[PDB]
RNA sequence: GGAGUAUGGUCGCAAGGCUGAAAAAUUGACGGAAGGGCACCACCAGGGGUGGAGCCUGCGCGCGCGCUACACUGACAGAGCCAGCGAGUACUCCCUUGGCCGAGAGGCCCGGGUAAUCUUGUUAAACUCUGUCGUGCUGGGGAUAGAGCAUUGCAAUUAUUGCUCUUCAACGAGGAAUCCCUAGUAAGCGCAAGUCAUCAGCUUGCGUUGAUUACGUCCCUGCCCUUUGUACACACCGCCCGUCGCUACUACCGAU
């Protein structure tokens, strides 16, 4: 019911993830074209939303200031992530290894790692 | 100079700035991230966090999501 | 970016106004809440003022933070106190000769997080952008007079103060020979202040302590093997810079490691070091009658 | 006070020249030329010191409509040797029809 | 080395900074000088105090390095000069 | 202000609430909650709008003018052209309103400096 | 040195006098204000 | 004693000493203009004695 | 008269010597082995100083910063011809164009400028070209020295500086060592300023020309840190080691 902020596929390329600014993700199938499971632990909008290689993890920023990592196999956020000083992160991308997550925001000119 | 070095080192006393924890403001405690009248007072302290919740809500929504 | 130094620089003089004219009325607010819990009379100025009244009983509890200490004033230094490492490049001037580019790398080494620069051909304007374009926390001038170092000049970003210094009595880490010195410990060193006593002494120490980075507070007290000093007398500030091994519980082996100085401050100045028309917070007032009579710091 | 003191008390103290081996560098500047020598120096440089705050904190997109008639100070590539800061003005002068310029001929 | 890495390897060889030693090590040690090895530590661990160059001798001549203490020579003129 | 003076959460939240009016640049000040009192003040926010802020820029010479230039839409915020004249610019937005890309008055802006690039 | 010793010499001397004649100016004003205000009472009561 | 150059401040002074020698040994005396502008006397200068 | 704030006096306490200079620990003291991270105070590849002769600030015939060179990627002579930061005269002689005179330095008559307006497009230097010289201390180098003419200044001897002729030294890439340096960086070049400390025996800016070689690795020299914590999914690892202290208990030894 708000803006689709971002979306990736997944690297099996079965579902897609989209990532919207009512506060929500959620992974909807591309067949049957239902969502499966809505991750709703942003309590404000979501930008960007990206995979690694593995496709087993999804990462998350969003303008609340923090990058979450879920797990797709279990359904929890295994890691949030904040920077010291409170940023709102608009963009966001992580290594294909799934090791290093770098994300950058309006409020700060740096480039957070 | 030298002896005053001597006497600080001894009874050590240090006036190095000292690293503070990045959220001391919203987790004063310290909590760890992983597995784990006054009711008049109690009442009046919720009544403030529940207008503070609907007030930043209002005022990040007016600033359009620049905050 | 730099239309976001400029304004953060104006906001935060606007603020300090501001708290000129907000300390000239606590100072009287102070009284009336001191009057209240002891029972003592106050003042009728103060006591038939309906606007102080009306404020105080909305501006109470900072004056109460501030008793206990549990907030910190509006600074320079208290947005990123002990939270980040303080970067801090140390450069010459235009044409170094070989001994002040070795005092250059000595002054170096006694910081642990700081890199030195080559000028070379290198406009200052362009170095202070290059600087907030890379987010320095400090930039530090060195001026020799032949072979010898004669300046310091201390600027912290991003619009932060400078302290311009004069310096004497310079014996360098290069001057005796590699079998007696060594590679000096790059640890993260205790800081010992002494003599520093006026709000002046206080600005210097806080814009002299926040070039180290922040110590870890869980054993500082005994873990930690190197030590540096700045004590003043007739302000003049002279630095040492020690090593330590704790020989017994009750004795102590110095080893000096690195250069001594006697430095003057001359100049501090609230902005950075391209500001050449910032405005001084203090400067050294030769040719004055009691100038040198006085002593400041 | 003021009647407790000598006609002699109140003598005034006589002002030194320069000496005349030395008189072609000037007037000897004393407290009174040198109070007015300081203040033009303070005053002028009061004027550069703002002149250098406002030209630092200037907004590079700003827009004003006496930018579509007037000529700007340019630099010293695109004016040339005649280059100065300043921008120019009108000195009342204009481009004058023939008409007007067959009247001032005939009249002349 | 450092200067911190060899004032502490050169304490451990005068044993003044070394390990806790039981009772029967300080048997040992009353079964089997130092003052003397601390002035040169003390000397030499702190070169500030005299001044030297750094290239040594210009022209090596063998015939059988402090070269002044600006410190001591300062007090020194500074007492001659009050007296 | 109705809270007990030494509470915690009276202290959290008037620093929470002096740092977003500060950062949303109503407030002058974070260091008063009488600024809170008698300064916040729809006229506080009337000029943090976004025509009256670009007067103050100097990016139009009026506010009337103003209106008119983000009306026709040479104004972006940022990335994005901005329409509406009602747009709260916030104090670290103040530093990212500009002339949007093909724009005229940027054009007659770099023709008074006589830097118009046609490139 | 002459410097060092000279500068010593004259803020010792100067903190001296000033407070030497402190000391006599307000010992003289507190004798003469006593004995002026034990006559202006003296004197009103009469 | 007289100026020779003039700079913005430090100026060089010529007709008031003899020698170097004399003016090491008035090395940061208090010396005056008539105009009452303060100045020290800072180092012997070389090439003119 | 009440309430504060100061200033200087006065008094009381402090203000009585088993004495004679040079611990804490159930948390502590010191290490070792393995594995990481970093470093022109490390390796690797190159570059550049200093150190040879002379001058001198400074530090305690000896020393340091420098300038100029040892030439052929050059010297010389024509010829091309290109900056940037500056400054500049009122109760005055500052920045100086142009016109003559002079080989030059300079002289002289005027002239514009209190300056984006005049000097000044500062026609700067390396640099580019067409010539001359040809490896010879050579025309590389230009110390020392004689004689002369000028300018500043009341004054120039111990030679302020400038120009001309002549005189034409050492120096043939600096030794051992030792130090520094990774992109508009090393290095060359000039122009300007002289900012309450420092600096004219120089300092700090500013433009111009602008490379070689690393940009990997912890093998050497070291420095820091892990072996406790500080988060949870996948996934991986799998009780690091020594010498003592301290505490609790147990029994032993021998004097009182």
């Amino acid at each position: 019911f708000d803006a689709m902020n971002s979306l990736v596929y997944s690297p099996d390329g079965q579902r897609i993830v989209t990532a919207a600014d009512d506060g929500k993700i959620k992974v909807w199938d591309v067949e049957s074209g239902f969502c499966i499971v809505t991750f709703t632990e942003h309590t404000s909008g979501v930008t960007a939303c990206e995979f690694a290689k593995k496709g087993s993890v999804l990462f998350t920023a969003s303008l609340d200031g923090s990058v979450r990592a879920w797990d797709l196999i279990r359904y929890r956020n295994f890691r949030t992530f904040t920077a010291p000083e409170r940023l709102s992160f608009t963009c966001m991308a992580v290594d294909p290894s799934g090791e290093v997550i770098a994300a950058g925001s309006i409020d700060s000119f740096d480039i957070h790692i | 100079i030298e002896e005053l070095i001597k006497r600080r080192i001894l009874a050590g006393e240090f006036d190095e700035v000292l690293r503070r924890r990045p959220d001391m403001f919203g987790n004063p405690h310290g909590v760890r991230r992983g597995l784990v009248a006054d009711e008049k007072l109690r009442r009046d302290e919720e009544e403030i966090k529940r207008m503070w919740k609907e007030i930043s809500a209002k005022l990040d929504a007016l600033s359009s999501w620049h905050y | 970016m730099l239309r976001k130094q400029a304004r953060q620089r104006r906001d935060y003089l606007y603020r300090r106004a501001l708290l000129l004219r907000d300390a000239e009325i606590a100072e009287k607010r102070a009284k009336l809440r001191a009057a209240l819990a002891s029972g003592k009379p106050l003042d009728p100025k103060i006591a038939n003022d309906k606007e102080l009244r009306k404020d105080f009983d909305y501006d109470v509890s900072r004056d109460i933070a501030k008793e206990q200490g549990e907030i910190d004033i509006d600074d320079e230094y208290s947005e990123l106190s002990g939270i980040v490492d303080p970067r801090v490049l140390v450069t010459t001037s235009r044409d170094p000769s070989s001994r002040l580019m070795a005092f250059s790398k000595e002054i170096r080494l006694m910081f642990p997080t700081a890199i030195r620069l080559n000028r070379g051909n290198l406009i200052l304007p362009d170095l202070v952008m290059s600087a907030q374009r890379e987010r320095l926390s400090d930039i530090i001038l060195l001026h020799e007079h032949r072979g010898t170092p004669t300046a310091i000049t201390i600027s912290h970003f991003p619009h932060g103060p400078t302290l311009m210094a004069s310096l004497h009595n310079v014996v360098l880490r290069a001057d005796i020979p590699k079998s007696i010195k060594g590679t000096v410990s790059e640890s993260y060193p205790h800081l010992i202040f002494e003599g520093f006593r006026t709000p002046l002494g206080q600005r210097v120490v806080k814009i002299l302590k926040h070039l180290f980075p922040p110590r870890d507070p869980t054993n500082n007290a005994k873990s930690g093997n190197r030590v540096i000093t700045f004590v003043n007398q007739d302000d003049c500030i002279e630095v040492r810079h020690h090593v330590y091994v704790r020989t017994n519980y009750n004795s102590v082996e110095l080893s000096e490691v690195g250069p001594r100085f006697t430095m003057r401050p001359f100049s501090i100045t609230m902005g950075t070091l391209e500001n050449k028309d910032a405005d001084v917070e203090w400067h050294l007032s030769q040719y004055t009658r009691t100038g040198r009579k006085k002593n400041y710091f | 006070m003021s009647s407790l003191r000598h006609a002699i008390q109140r003598r005034a103290h006589k002002e030194r020249a320069q000496p005349l081996e030395r008189q072609r560098l000037g007037i000897l500047e004393k407290k009174k030329d040198y109070r007015l020598r300081a203040r033009d120096y303070k005053k002028k440089q009061a004027v550069l010191k703002s002149l250098r705050q406002k030209a630092a904190e200037r907004n590079e997109d700003e827009f004003y409509f006496g930018m579509m008639s007037r000529k700007g100070p340019g630099s010293a590539l695109t004016r040339g040797k005649g280059f100065t800061g300043t921008v120019d003005g009108d000195r009342g002068n204009k481009a004058l029809s023939v008409e007007t310029v067959r009247l001032l001929k005939t009249q002349d | 080395g450092s200067q911190l890495k060899r004032l502490k390897a050169s304490l451990r060889e005068q044993g003044l900074i070394g390990p806790q030693k039981s009772k029967k090590q300080k048997r040992q040690n009353a079964n089997d000088q130092k003052a003397e090895a601390l002035k040169s530590i003390r000397e030499q661990f702190n070169p500030f105090q005299f001044k030297t160059n750094a290239r040594g001798p210009k022209f090596e001549v063998t015939t059988n390095v402090i070269k002044g203490r600006p410190e001591l020579s300062r007090a020194r003129s500074e007492e001659k000069r009050r007296q | 202000s109705l809270l007990p003076p030494d509470n915690e959460v009276r202290r959290k939240h008037e620093t929470l609430l002096l740092d977003k009016l500060y950062d949303m640049g109503i407030l002058s000040t974070k260091a008063k909650l009488s600024a809170v009192e008698h300064n916040v003040t729809v006229s506080a926010f009337a000029r943090r709008r976004l025509p009256v802020v670009m007067t103050r820029l100097r990016m139009a010479e009026t506010v009337q003018a103003a209106t008119k230039l983000i009306e026709q839409g040479h104004v972006r915020v940022g990335v994005e052209e901005v329409r509406d004249p009602a747009f709260l610019v916030t104090r670290n937005m103040e530093d990212f309103v500009t002339w949007t890309v093909g724009s005229k008055i940027k054009q007659n802006i770099m023709k008074y400096r006589d830097k118009l690039d046609d490139f | 040195f002459i410097r060092r010793e000279q500068l010593r010499i004259k803020k010792e001397k100067d903190e001296a006098y000033e407070k030497k004649f402190k000391r006599i100016i307000a010992e003289i004003q507190n004798e003469e204000g006593r004995a002026a205000n034990e006559y202006a009472r003296e004197k009103a009561a009469r | 004693g007289t100026p020779w150059k003039i700079f913005k401040n430090t100026a060089f002074i010529k007709d008031m000493f003899n020698s170097s020698l004399e003016i090491a040994k008035f090395e940061g005396a208090a010396i005056r203009t008539v105009s009452g502008i303060r100045g020290q006397i800072k180092r012997a200068l070389s090439k003119p004695e």
